[PDB]
């Protein structure tokens, strides 16, 4: 019994555990009520645990979204500040929708953010798209990359298939074995 | 309990195979019920040792083996429709092995698969392999381009494809990749524009 | 008995359970009153449970809609802020309506959002549409893709059939077996 | 006895039950007074129930109408905000009226929303219409599609028969058998 | 209870078939009442083992089998109008199998289906298969385009179709796909504009 | 028993320990409640510990982000101050997304910050990108550098492959041995 | 406890090898379960001494050794599909060593690997090594450029590649680098533009 | 305690060598576990005197010695793959020393290294030293420039290099500098632009 991380969120606790239990060390999530969770590993496993905290940069930051920097708390917002909150909402919605495809487990979608459509007289430049996707195993993984480029194309103003970069991959091998208590 | 009852409630998606190597083998059907059966054998509620073999994983497990001890071997796929007697498709026109060495190959693939009783190596034509992939590809009305090679053929399907020709393709490719594998003919569904 | 996730919504609880029960681990939804639900799995199944929480990125975010970023709480709104709340309401209504088709179970519809119709003198560019659809089994699944492209075409200003990308798929195989309690 | 969904509306309760009872699992609507309804299924039927909650995306959202985003609570409204509340009221009224036709059981009607009639000097573009309709069985189902295109044509400014897309279908087979209690 | 009463209250949509392999088979009619009958057999209120066989799933279950042990076989569909004696439609003009091997094929499809008493392989013309798909397609007044191949024919129906010609098509295609299958003639209802 | 550092954050404590335990000295994290953590090493190991504190410049500064200098606390912000808070949010989101690739453990992404798009009449110059990535061992480490240059290209306005500098590396060898108590 | 039980719950990803040098060797499969098995042997719950040998690390451990005591040796890779009898691929056309010195090489690689019973040095052609890397590279429809040298060949693949040709490449390169190593043919997937 | 247990928990990264000069020598592998083993010997938990010798530091420790008592000596590197019998690579074509003075050189390098039993001075060609550095450098597809000298050769690699050619270079240079040292051929990866 020796602590690693306390005061963690519900997001951060189940992801630090899922790291350590992948690397054959058993974590013990202790709840502390109003303070947040706390993760304690065993004392022989403490050295390897603090290595993978440094290596995977745990505890994770909350998922940075672009609308979190341009909030609705401001009563007045610049026209750049509502295009960047619009484009933030679209790419959140596309990655909510790619996860509802067949085979896809996770998705992260990025938009080329136009800023100066009305600042210099230049017309709006072409929109660029980039998507990740994590698949189940056994997928014909070179063939779903044409569905997503078809789907992401007709979801925007004028994009080309050279402007959509889908970088997808199969998931890791399933962690199903329990780690195992160190005998002392 | 015995493993025919430790699995799900209805028992025919899981074909339990008595092995050879002091072990018992579970023939899962698709990728998802592999994760159903592997969860039983990993939580630890079955006392003996047991594996979950898949039709898709035991193809690419022997292909790790067969890319080492028998390189430059032109073959297609092992079929596990009957997992006790699987069928190893071999190319008829691209091998020089006579039937002196084919039972040497079958009795060594039998040693890889303790569930298998005998591995039926049958030889089929590579002309029909690219024939069934082209007669089926024109039947889906797909604009393609054949690129013949030795030991391979590519059906490049480019162009600004609409919605139904991406869907008729992936229904055909996945119904083809299950049968003939992806070792002779590759389908390159790349999607350009004008 | 060991907890995974607590403080969950009614949306998020029935979707984390539906993930775990698909992967042969039995979840136990415990209600906590004003705090929200809580999902506890067994102690041998805890390792595999926290893997699929990481893999499927559970608990799910609530469904991001575009009108949630441009609310009616603001007493004054820019003309861009009511076109993006208009187009948000249309694509919510189209996916409420595709679910009422025959065979369709789920639907996600996206609109190309025009922003600068009045900002540069450029006329409004062509509207692009993209729809997902999840079908029952046994459907003639290549033939419903022409109904939806017919239906989505005459629901907007001037779209073409090259601007509507319907990416539909059959549903997964039905999970009907109970998972099964780990004996210890 | 094990709960699935509580705090539901009267709309949402009779539609989650109508899903589950279609799939041979008997739901039990328990009222909770001021909290809303609650649906509990049996414990052997709990696994299949939480699958169809995920699959059909239950509990349903309330029916998104376009006038719900542009309410009458605002004392001043832009001229775009009362055309979109006008066109919302028309398409609600058309689908109240198609349901009063012979054979039609349900209807969803969509309008092409013109936004920039007064923003660029462009004249108003052509109005596009799209209707669903769910019929009783035994209908001559290819022949009612000309009544609705006749009816929807002369209800607007200048539409063509190429701009009205009626996608209609017969209803599902009638669920009349009771599901059946699981014996234990 | 016995399974004729564990199902729904009215009993003729479910044709309970006594099997061969120590098992009992339920012949569901369409896709939805398969999920009615599979729910009974998965909650666990029937003590014996039992399957739910479908007319649409047992076609594409044997077609997994028949794409392996009998490749390059030109056939159409198994019909389960009488599930105890199903009818396997086979192409008359595109096979070289004589009746020496057809009872070899029938006695092996009988081994796949323990509910089946005998599988009646009948041979029909592929000219009427594309004839019934063309005489019916002109009768719906659909503007099409025939693309003949060997082992297949495509009736491409493109163009800016209006409302009733998408609806007359899908009523005809689905009433055709049930009968002749989708292995000889493919209907490509693609929808372009001008 | 002799102290090194007290009053440390949860971030800083697990990273000073992960340094010292890599260099064969066993650190002992002592919590002090509201004051923060405290790290005490043994008295023979005190000399080598204070050397690696100086050498690795421990305790670490918190991760400087560009939006921390341009906060949302100001009620009015210059148009330069919301482009630099926009570009800060994008590069936080890209490095949240590269960590979700296969093989990548850590990522730091930098953007060329344009400042004077509207200050001199000069058009916006080309955007430059630079990414770090720390991989698992056994990776084909020269081949993932083309995925990231593909992914980072179509996430911005107009970049070239000469403007994206991906400098990636494998991780260090795993620290799994416990350090060991000095016997006295 | 004995080390077959101190590892994970299911035991076939870990092939425990009895050694020669008073030691016991664990043959992990990929990189991640090396870190599973090294965690057991480093927390200190196994009383004897034990290593975790990898197929990828014991290739580049002997290549440290073999770059010193046998320089200018043209070889490919050791395969650990059977770790008790590994297979050391050697180039047939670029060595001058006769079979007088090959058992001198095998009995010294046997001294490096105490788990190995005998190291089977087999000689294969370098023409097929660049043949299997080119027949496979045209089959992925990749625009490449061959640069022949002695003791090596480079398949430079430049250009503004789209999404699927970066993905078909890395699936092929990684399925090639596992087999033939990266000592004869280098794949240079560099990504320019126009 | 004895020093085989005062080090880390798993003992094969540290090769403890019995010395000659009343002392015991620890052969660390890389730079980081030198700092692991030097920390043991500096906190003072081992009663005898002991050093930590490195493959990289004992090369540049003798090169301090060998630049004084044997100047103008053309050599490459000492290899410590077997630290009890290290191998001192010497240039064959750039020395005038016969084998009268080479055992004079070996018995004086043996006096520098009390862990070494005998130092095997072997002579290798400098043509292959610049050959292995050029055949490997073209195989990485790097645009270089050879500058021949006597007693040295420079492979200047300038130009606006992209990302993968800085990474393929540093993987090759570091895998070359470990073997042949940096005393004959220098790699000048300088990075200009246009």
């Amino acid at each position: 019994d020796k602590d690693l991380l306390k005061g963690l969120d519900q997001e951060q606790a189940n992801e630090v555990i899922a790291v350590l239990q992948m690397h054959n060390i058993e974590a013990n999530k202790i709840d502390s009520g109003k303070l947040g969770y706390s993760i304690t590993v065993a004392e022989p496993d403490f050295t390897a645990a603090v290595y993978w905290i440094k290596t995977y940069q745990l505890p994770p930051r909350p998922r940075v979204e672009i609308a979190q920097m341009f909030p609705a708390d401001s009563l007045v917002s610049s026209p750049r500040a509502e295009k960047a909150r619009l484009y933030s909402a679209i790419e959140q919605r596309l990655e909510q929708s790619l996860q509802t495809m067949e085979g896809v487990l996770s998705a992260r979608v990025h938009i080329s953010y136009d800023i100066d459509a009305g600042e210099n007289g230049r017309p709006p430049k072409p929109v660029h798209l980039s998507a990740l996707a994590v698949y189940e195993r056994g997928s014909p993984l070179a063939h779903q990359i044409s569905d997503i480029k078809r789907f992401l194309k007709n979801s925007f103003a004028d994009v080309d298939y050279d402007n959509i970069s889908v970088v997808l991959s199969e998931r890791s091998d399933a962690q199903l074995q329990a780690p195992g208590t160190p005998v002392k | 309990a015995e493993l025919d009852s430790l699995l799900g409630q209805e028992k025919e998606r899981f074909q339990v195979l008595p092995g050879r190597d002091k072990m018992l083998y579970v023939a899962a059907q698709n990728e998802r019920d592999t994760l159903w059966a592997r969860q039983v054998l990993a939580r630890g509620d079955y006392d003996k040792n047991a594996r979950v073999i898949n039709e898709n994983e035991e193809n690419k497990r022997i292909s790790i083996w067969l890319d080492t001890y028998y390189p430059q071997l032109a073959y297609y796929r092992i079929h596990f429709d009957e997992p006790r007697k699987p069928v190893f498709w071999l190319s008829r026109q691209r091998n020089t092995m006579s039937k002196k060495e084919l039972e040497v190959l079958s009795q060594k693939l039998r040693a890889l698969m303790p569930y298998a009783d005998s591995v039926n190596i049958t030889l089929m034509d590579d002309v029909t392999a690219a024939g069934q992939a082209e007669a089926g590809l024109k039947q889906q009305a797909l604009p393609y381009s054949r690129r013949n090679h030795k030991g391979g053929v590519t059906f490049v399907i480019q162009g600004a494809l609409d919605d139904v020709e991406i869907l008729r393709a992936r229904q055909f490719v996945d119904s083809y990749y299950r049968t003939w594998g992806g070792r002779y003919v590759q389908f390159a569904i790349e999607l350009k524009d004008d």
